[PDB]
């Protein structure tokens, strides 16, 4: 049931900031999404321990664009994933764990 | 904090080995 | 008709060398790939040059992955599309 | 590498 996922992902305004990587499930690119969050949030000095579902949405607001294509099984094509579908993803994910 | 900040998560993660 | 494509490549071994583009046609993206080859065309020798067809195919055997999703408005999802596709179509392009 | 990428990001980052 995992399926073949591209994830594109462009940091700043400069169109030399798209970068992209890709999966072998489309759970494996949202734990990737997280993992950059918590990255980022590593950085911050002085911060609470536990960190909110709303601060990981504010980390993806700050990419200048982020989206997902999805290999479907049953097409043999790649279904097209943008921001708030990743967001709601992620807050399944992370409510779930 | 800054768009390298940004970038450094997000190439750290995305390109580890 | 028009289709969106995004245009993926790595440029070395080099994970870190992914990047991409997206065009409104997959005629645009196939001559974007041309324009980067006439221009690695240009750095080598600094003179007019001439290429072969081999040497075209050889450009985009050099990079390290380059592939492209086209999006088909009848489903609605996007066609990925290998190395091999695109040389072909390169090709044609350029013939 | 550094040839190759240098081709690449003119045309594919090209504003």
């Amino acid at each position: 049931t995992s399926s073949h996922t591209v994830l594109l992902i462009q940091t700043s305004p400069r169109l030399d900031s798209r970068t992209w990587g890709d999966y072998e499930s489309v759970t494996d690119a949202l734990d990737a999404l997280c993992k950059m969050f918590e990255d980022f949030l590593s950085k911050k000095s002085a911060a609470p321990v536990t960190y909110d579902v709303s601060q990981v949405y504010e980390f993806l607001d700050k990419l200048s664009d982020v989206s997902m294509m999805i290999f479907n099984r049953e097409t043999g094509q790649y279904i097209g994933r943008t921001r708030a579908w990743i967001k709601q993803q992620v807050y399944e994910m992370m409510r779930g764990r | 904090f800054n768009s390298e900040d940004i970038k450094d998560s997000v190439f750290k993660v995305l390109h580890a080995e």
